[PDB]
Protein backbone atom coordinates (compact mmCIF):
# COMPACT_ATOMS: atom_id res chain seq x y z
CA UNK A 1 0.00 0.00 0.00
CA UNK A 2 3.09 2.21 0.02
CA UNK A 3 3.72 2.72 -3.71
CA UNK A 4 0.67 0.76 -4.90
CA UNK A 5 -1.24 4.05 -4.80
CA UNK A 6 1.50 5.54 -6.99
CA UNK A 7 1.18 2.97 -9.78
CA UNK A 8 -2.62 3.02 -9.50
CA UNK A 9 -2.87 6.79 -9.96
CA UNK A 10 -0.19 6.70 -12.68
CA UNK A 11 -2.70 4.99 -14.97
CA UNK A 12 -5.37 7.10 -16.73
CA UNK A 13 -3.31 10.25 -16.02
CA UNK A 14 -0.12 10.09 -18.12
CA UNK A 15 -0.77 10.31 -21.86
CA UNK A 16 1.51 9.37 -24.74
CA UNK A 17 3.05 11.76 -27.28
CA UNK A 18 5.27 10.51 -30.10
CA UNK A 19 6.32 12.00 -33.42
CA UNK A 20 6.96 8.63 -35.11
CA UNK A 21 6.91 5.92 -32.44
CA UNK A 22 9.39 8.05 -30.47
CA UNK A 23 7.91 8.82 -27.05
CA UNK A 24 9.15 12.27 -26.01
CA UNK A 25 6.82 13.92 -23.48
CA UNK A 26 3.96 12.91 -21.22
CA UNK A 27 0.85 14.90 -20.32
CA UNK A 28 -0.58 15.17 -16.80
CA UNK A 29 -4.17 15.74 -15.65
CA UNK A 30 -4.58 17.93 -12.56
CA UNK A 31 -5.97 21.37 -11.81
CA UNK A 32 -8.83 21.05 -14.32
CA UNK A 33 -6.17 21.44 -17.01
CA UNK A 34 -3.25 19.75 -18.80
CA UNK A 35 0.47 20.49 -18.50
CA UNK A 36 3.40 19.46 -20.68
CA UNK A 37 6.93 20.70 -21.49
CA UNK A 38 6.56 23.13 -24.38
CA UNK A 39 10.21 22.76 -25.45
CA UNK A 40 9.46 19.38 -27.08
CA UNK A 41 7.11 18.91 -30.03
CA UNK A 42 4.66 16.11 -30.74
CA UNK A 43 1.02 15.11 -31.07
CA UNK A 44 -1.31 13.82 -28.37
CA UNK A 45 -2.63 10.28 -28.67
CA UNK A 46 -6.19 11.07 -27.57
CA UNK A 47 -8.23 12.59 -30.44
CA UNK A 48 -10.20 14.81 -28.03
CA UNK A 49 -7.05 16.54 -26.74
CA UNK A 50 -5.86 17.29 -30.29
CA UNK A 51 -8.74 19.50 -31.44
CA UNK A 52 -8.88 21.74 -28.36
CA UNK A 53 -6.84 24.94 -28.53
CA UNK A 54 -3.85 25.32 -26.24
CA UNK A 55 -1.71 28.12 -24.81
CA UNK A 56 2.08 28.45 -24.92
CA UNK A 57 4.86 29.83 -22.72
CA UNK A 58 8.14 31.41 -23.79
CA UNK A 59 10.66 30.73 -21.01
CA UNK A 60 8.65 28.65 -18.51
CA UNK A 61 8.21 25.99 -21.28
CA UNK A 62 4.89 24.89 -19.77
CA UNK A 63 1.35 24.88 -21.13
CA UNK A 64 -2.21 25.20 -19.83
CA UNK A 65 -5.46 24.30 -21.58
CA UNK A 66 -9.01 23.69 -20.42
CA UNK A 67 -10.29 20.10 -20.22
CA UNK A 68 -13.97 19.28 -20.90
CA UNK A 69 -16.26 17.62 -18.38
CA UNK A 70 -16.15 13.98 -19.54
CA UNK A 71 -12.81 13.31 -17.78
CA UNK A 72 -13.49 14.77 -14.33
CA UNK A 73 -12.42 11.54 -12.58
CA UNK A 74 -8.67 11.94 -13.23
CA UNK A 75 -7.74 14.97 -11.09
CA UNK A 76 -5.21 14.94 -8.24
CA UNK A 77 -5.20 17.09 -5.07
CA UNK A 78 -2.64 19.77 -6.08
CA UNK A 79 -1.71 21.29 -2.73
CA UNK A 80 1.82 22.47 -1.95
CA UNK A 81 3.93 21.22 0.95
CA UNK A 82 7.71 21.67 1.22
CA UNK A 83 9.24 19.08 3.56
CA UNK A 84 12.70 17.48 3.29
CA UNK A 85 11.76 13.92 2.35
CA UNK A 86 11.01 11.58 -0.54
CA UNK A 87 8.50 11.71 -3.39
CA UNK A 88 9.24 8.42 -5.23
CA UNK A 89 8.45 9.11 -8.90
CA UNK A 90 7.84 6.34 -11.44
CA UNK A 91 11.48 5.16 -11.33
CA UNK A 92 13.14 5.12 -7.92
CA UNK A 93 12.78 7.35 -4.88
CA UNK A 94 13.53 11.09 -4.74
CA UNK A 95 16.23 12.76 -2.63
CA UNK A 96 15.68 16.42 -1.74
CA UNK A 97 18.19 18.66 0.02
CA UNK A 98 18.94 22.39 0.15
CA UNK A 99 16.02 23.33 -2.08
CA UNK A 100 17.21 20.91 -4.77
CA UNK A 101 15.70 17.76 -6.27
CA UNK A 102 18.31 15.01 -6.60
CA UNK A 103 18.25 11.56 -8.20
CA UNK A 104 20.68 8.63 -8.19
CA UNK A 105 22.82 8.48 -11.31
CA UNK A 106 21.59 5.94 -13.85
CA UNK A 107 17.99 6.15 -12.61
CA UNK A 108 17.00 8.29 -15.61
CA UNK A 109 17.91 8.86 -19.24
CA UNK A 110 17.45 11.57 -21.89
CA UNK A 111 14.17 11.65 -23.76
CA UNK A 112 12.22 10.86 -20.57
CA UNK A 113 10.71 14.21 -19.57
CA UNK A 114 7.06 14.67 -18.66
CA UNK A 115 6.94 12.45 -15.56
CA UNK A 116 5.09 14.23 -12.73
CA UNK A 117 6.30 14.20 -9.14
CA UNK A 118 3.78 13.81 -6.31
CA UNK A 119 4.17 13.56 -2.54
CA UNK A 120 3.65 10.17 -0.91
CA UNK A 121 0.18 11.27 0.27
CA UNK A 122 -1.07 10.96 -3.33
CA UNK A 123 -0.75 14.70 -4.00
CA UNK A 124 0.95 16.18 -7.07
CA UNK A 125 3.96 18.42 -6.41
CA UNK A 126 5.70 19.32 -9.67
CA UNK A 127 6.74 18.16 -13.15
CA UNK A 128 10.22 16.84 -13.97
CA UNK A 129 12.30 18.09 -16.91
CA UNK A 130 15.88 16.85 -16.52
CA UNK A 131 19.21 17.30 -14.82
CA UNK A 132 22.98 17.05 -14.97
CA UNK A 133 25.56 14.73 -13.45
CA UNK A 134 27.84 15.89 -10.61
CA UNK A 135 29.39 12.93 -8.82
CA UNK A 136 27.31 9.97 -7.65
CA UNK A 137 24.06 11.98 -7.85
CA UNK A 138 22.32 14.00 -10.58
CA UNK A 139 20.39 17.24 -10.18
CA UNK A 140 16.83 17.83 -11.40
CA UNK A 141 14.82 20.69 -12.90
CA UNK A 142 11.18 21.11 -11.86
CA UNK A 143 8.58 23.85 -11.36
CA UNK A 144 7.16 24.72 -7.94
CA UNK A 145 4.27 26.92 -6.85
CA UNK A 146 2.71 28.27 -3.66
CA UNK A 147 -1.00 28.20 -4.62
CA UNK A 148 0.02 30.24 -7.69
CA UNK A 149 2.95 31.79 -9.62
CA UNK A 150 4.79 28.71 -10.84
CA UNK A 151 8.55 29.22 -10.59
CA UNK A 152 11.46 27.31 -12.10
CA UNK A 153 14.62 26.10 -10.37
CA UNK A 154 17.46 25.13 -12.74
CA UNK A 155 20.94 24.70 -11.24
CA UNK A 156 23.98 25.65 -13.29
CA UNK A 157 24.74 23.19 -16.08
CA UNK A 158 21.38 21.41 -15.90
CA UNK A 159 20.26 19.50 -18.99
CA UNK A 160 16.67 18.49 -19.70
CA UNK A 161 15.89 14.85 -20.50
CA UNK B 1 0.71 60.62 -46.18
CA UNK B 2 3.93 60.36 -44.15
CA UNK B 3 2.13 61.76 -41.10
CA UNK B 4 -0.70 59.25 -41.55
CA UNK B 5 1.80 56.41 -41.93
CA UNK B 6 3.62 57.51 -38.77
CA UNK B 7 0.44 57.69 -36.71
CA UNK B 8 -0.90 54.35 -37.98
CA UNK B 9 2.40 52.56 -37.33
CA UNK B 10 2.58 54.13 -33.86
CA UNK B 11 -0.95 53.00 -32.99
CA UNK B 12 -0.32 49.51 -34.41
CA UNK B 13 2.91 49.13 -32.44
CA UNK B 14 1.19 50.37 -29.28
CA UNK B 15 -1.65 47.87 -29.74
CA UNK B 16 0.79 45.02 -30.43
CA UNK B 17 2.87 45.80 -27.36
CA UNK B 18 -0.31 46.16 -25.28
CA UNK B 19 -1.10 42.61 -26.43
CA UNK B 20 2.37 41.46 -25.36
CA UNK B 21 1.90 43.18 -21.99
CA UNK B 22 -1.51 41.52 -21.64
CA UNK B 23 0.08 38.12 -22.22
CA UNK B 24 2.84 38.91 -19.71
CA UNK B 25 0.26 40.10 -17.16
CA UNK B 26 -1.13 36.68 -16.25
CA UNK B 27 0.34 33.98 -18.43
CA UNK B 28 1.56 32.42 -15.13
CA UNK B 29 -1.91 32.64 -13.56
CA UNK B 30 -3.35 30.92 -16.61
CA UNK B 31 -1.03 28.17 -15.35
CA UNK B 32 -0.87 26.78 -11.76
CA UNK B 33 -3.27 24.03 -10.64
CA UNK B 34 -6.70 25.24 -9.62
CA UNK B 35 -6.61 28.86 -8.43
CA UNK B 36 -8.50 31.82 -9.95
CA UNK B 37 -7.84 35.37 -11.13
CA UNK B 38 -6.27 37.33 -8.23
CA UNK B 39 -9.18 39.84 -8.25
CA UNK B 40 -7.69 41.74 -5.31
CA UNK B 41 -4.58 42.36 -7.44
CA UNK B 42 -6.37 42.70 -10.77
CA UNK B 43 -10.01 42.47 -11.85
CA UNK B 44 -9.95 44.30 -15.20
CA UNK B 45 -6.70 46.30 -15.01
CA UNK B 46 -5.24 44.18 -17.83
CA UNK B 47 -8.40 42.49 -19.20
CA UNK B 48 -7.53 39.16 -17.46
CA UNK B 49 -10.85 37.39 -18.02
CA UNK B 50 -12.25 34.73 -20.34
CA UNK B 51 -15.77 33.73 -19.29
CA UNK B 52 -15.22 32.14 -15.87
Amino acid sequence: KRERMCMKIENDCIFEVKLDGKVTGYACLVGDKVMKPAHVKGVIDNPDLAKLTYKKSSKYDLECAQIPVHMKSDASKYTHEKPEGHYNWHHGAVQYSGGRFTIPTGAGKPGDSGRPIFDNKGRVVAIVLGGANEGARTALSVVTWTKDMVTRYTPEGTEEW
Amino acid sequence: SAACLAVVLSLLASCYMFATARRKCLTPYALTPGAVVPVTLGVLCCAPRAHA
